[PDB]
RNA sequence: UACUAAGUGGAAAAGGAUGUGAAAGUGCUAAAACAGCAAGGAUGUUGGCUUAGAAGCAGCCAUCGUUUAAAGAGUGCGUAA
């Protein structure tokens, strides 16, 4: 009952660039990558994991951030399965990878390469409430 | 209940009673119910 | 403690004069440590934020809830209907709201949830603003 | 089932007419126009059972001890009989005895001027 | 013969004990009260102040009017009122 990425009724994405405009994740040839959780690591690297919602995401060379609107050199790509850390380059739409590295990513950004639309994504979260101090030291 | 030497009816309900020969007060108010008055 | 002054007048009421010297900036310097004293004898009062509570309760715990701001001492004078929870219109000081989610969702399984809505800043009451007074 | 001493206008606020059986608004529309004559001092209401509710709704006249203190001019005396502040005026006075009647155990005016000066002594006017 | 059911006799204190039988003053009922209940037990009134509507009852009081067999802003409970 859990059909593919183009039969499940795809989310929507309001890129935070001026495209906030109703946009489909069917796969497709363009490629979009947004960075949803990251990790922390300093001999490897920043461990960030990516969703891959359309498009092939390229390596090797500098990838554009649209968020920061300016190409990154970037080293090794990674995805960290349930028991394992494979040095891989490319995942498919429909599937979730990972950069080793990249110590500058946000939550919602947009990683491409054939230049897609933005999908910078900050108004479906919502605020934590109730608020208790903390005092310096 | 707890042991006493003097029961008061400090509750309506303070039945001044004797259950195997302890005098006690059986009443409502649990807090209230002693013994060995 | 360095709290903002704000709300509060100024008034320049009398100087002096003289004819040889008793130039400006000593009047500046006087003006000021003036300002600075009253400031300083005003036995001051202080605001913080009561906020109106719009309680979006679901109706298992709307008694519990009731009971509860009504040992917070809010001004409940009705409760708005909704669909399968009750909305109370209260009021409750930012003091008791340390922990008012997380004490409401002590009280009421977690369900018994909160809507806080930012209320104007109003005087604090005669128990908190005696505290900060030095 | 619950008794309110509700508004004349409004009378969202309360979680006791809003659901006892019945939707609020629909009544409300009825409340406004039903009670659009008996405005004034908060009037009671008294809510029944028809099916659960939804008809059979009268107001029960109002509670002439506030409605007594502002025909004394006055929201707070005091808590028992004081010097005399106010004075309810002879129209006030007899349309009260008449409005109250109805309502009370009685059977005739004077006995609805007792009862207005029996609860006159608890914010210290005197019932002419 | 009056009493006891503690073996009080054959141990006992301040204090406490709706302790047993009997008896001295205080009432109705005997027609059927009283007790429990069939049951009525109400009415302005959410009276106000504070408390949010604590407003029969968070708390205070004038608690007086009335129908009456009865009633109290309630013995109270229930209560956001």
């Amino acid at each position: 009952f859990l059909p593919s990425p183009v039969d499940v009724p795809q989310a929507k994405a309001y890129g935070e660039d001026g495209n906030e405009v109703l946009i489909s994740a069917s796969d497709d040839a363009p490629f979009v990558g947004l960075a949803f959780k990251v990790a922390t690591d300093p001999f490897v690297g920043r461990l960030t994991f990516v969703r891959v919602y359309s498009g092939v995401l390229k390596s090797g060379s500098y990838v554009k951030n649209v968020r920061k609107n300016k190409k990154e050199r970037v080293s090794r790509l990674v995805k960290m399965h349930a028991q394992n850390r494979n040095e891989i380059e490319e995942i498919r739409a429909g599937d979730i990878c990972a950069i080793i590295g990249l110590k500058d990513t946000t939550t919602g950004e947009t990683l491409v390469d054939d230049k897609i639309d933005v999908q910078l994504e900050a108004m479906q979260f919502a605020q934590p409430v109730i608020s208790l101090a903390v005092e310096p030291k | 209940m707890k042991v006493r030497a003097s029961v008061k009816p400090i509750c309506k309900d303070c039945k001044i009673i004797k259950r195997h020969q302890i005098v006690r007060v059986i009443c409502k108010t649990q807090k209230h119910k002693q013994r060995q008055g | 403690a360095g709290y903002p002054m704000i709300d509060i007048k100024a008034t320049l009421f009398d100087g002096s004069f003289h004819e040889v010297d008793s130039s400006e900036m000593a009047f500046k310097i006087a003006a000021s440590l003036a300002l600075k004293e009253a400031g300083k004898v005003c036995s001051p009062v202080l605001l913080e934020p009561i906020m109106a509570i719009e309680v979006t309760v679901p109706e298992q715990y709307f008694g519990d809830t009731m009971g509860d701001i009504s040992s917070r001492r809010g001004l409940i004078e009705g409760t708005e209907q909704r669909d399968n929870v009750q909305v109370i219109k209260a009021k409750v000081p930012l003091k008791e709201m340390f922990g008012y989610a997380t004490d409401l969702r002590s009280f009421s399984q977690g369900r018994g949830n909160y809507v806080m809505q930012f209320s104007h800043y109003a005087e604090t009451p005669k128990s908190v603003v005696n505290e900060i007074i030095a | 089932i619950a008794k309110i001493n509700l508004l004349g206008g409004q009378a969202k606020p309360g979680p006791a007419l809003a659901s006892v059986g019945i939707n609020m608004g629909e009544f409300t529309k009825q409340f406004n126009e039903k009670t659009k004559d008996k405005q004034g001092e908060m009037i009671p209401c008294v809510i029944t059972a028809y099916n659960d509710k939804s008809f059979d709704f009268i107001l029960k006249t109002t509670p002439v001890s506030i409605l007594l203190k502002q025909a004394a001019k006055l929201e707070k005396g005091a808590k028992n009989a004081k010097t005399i502040v106010g004075k309810i005026t002879m129209a006030k006075a007899k349309e009260i005895a008449q409005y109250k009647l109805v309502d009370l155990n009685a059977n005739t005016v004077e006995a609805a001027l007792k009862m207005v000066l029996g609860t006159a002594k608890q914010m210290g006017i005197e019932v002419i």
